């Protein structure tokens, strides 16, 4: 989808900055 | 009281969103590990809390080594270098649906996609565009939340992946992954 990808993009960054 | 109750080794908590969260972490590890081959920008500060989780660590290990080994074949390597980076979303969407049309839950369609995705990420990274790097990741998770999550939950999380990791006759598995990638590419590069 489009909206879903946005939230997931945020989740990906959410965990990214959690370990880096 | 609840803990004092009879529990067979562990429990059964909601792993629906848990699996999704794990995916975001998995993608990070795989990208960060391979991004180190580019160097950096002088880490004067940086945030290194040290990966506490060993689950994602182990998963990234096998993925990294396999993905790295899948670059030995210069044949397939040059084939990827002959791709058309015109429509990033369309290319990704095509290969996503391509290995979905048959509905073959061979698992390989997922690991093969990971190699394709990482190749694109590395390519974009070589173009010095962090923005696109975040976009590709969003697309990867997009398809995951779309339908993949339903299959991962059914198999009891990443247990299926942990059980898919074999060893005997791995050579055929290598050819299998290569073949799947080749197939989609054959339908993509239709003379142009």
């Amino acid at each position: 989808e489009i909206w879903i990808a946005q939230e997931l993009r945020r989740i990906g960054d959410e965990f990214n900055a959690y370990y880096a | 009281m609840d803990g004092s109750g009879e529990q067979p080794r562990g429990g059964g908590p909601t792993s629906s969103e848990q699996i999704m969260k794990t995916g975001a972490l998995l993608l990070q590890g795989f990208i960060q590990d391979r991004a180190g081959r580019m160097g950096g920008e002088a880490p004067e500060l940086a945030l290194d809390p040290v990966p506490q989780d060993a689950s994602t660590k182990k998963l990234s290990e096998c993925l990294k080594r396999i993905g790295d080994e899948l670059d030995s074949n210069m044949e397939l390597q040059r084939m990827i270098a002959a791709v058309d980076t015109d429509s990033p979303r369309e290319v990704f969407f095509r290969v996503a649906a391509d290995m979905f049309s048959d509905g073959n839950f061979n698992w390989g369609r997922v690991v093969a996609l990971f190699y394709f995705a990482s190749k694109l990420v590395l390519k974009a990274l070589c173009t010095k565009v962090p923005e696109l790097i975040r976009t590709i990741m969003g697309w990867t998770l997009d398809f995951l939340r779309e339908r993949l999550l339903g299959w991962i939950q059914d198999q009891g999380g990443w247990d299926g992946l942990l059980s898919y990791f074999g060893t005997p006759t791995w050579q055929t598995v290598t050819i299998f992954v290569a073949g799947v990638l080749t197939a989609s590419l054959t339908i993509w590069k239709k003379m142009g």
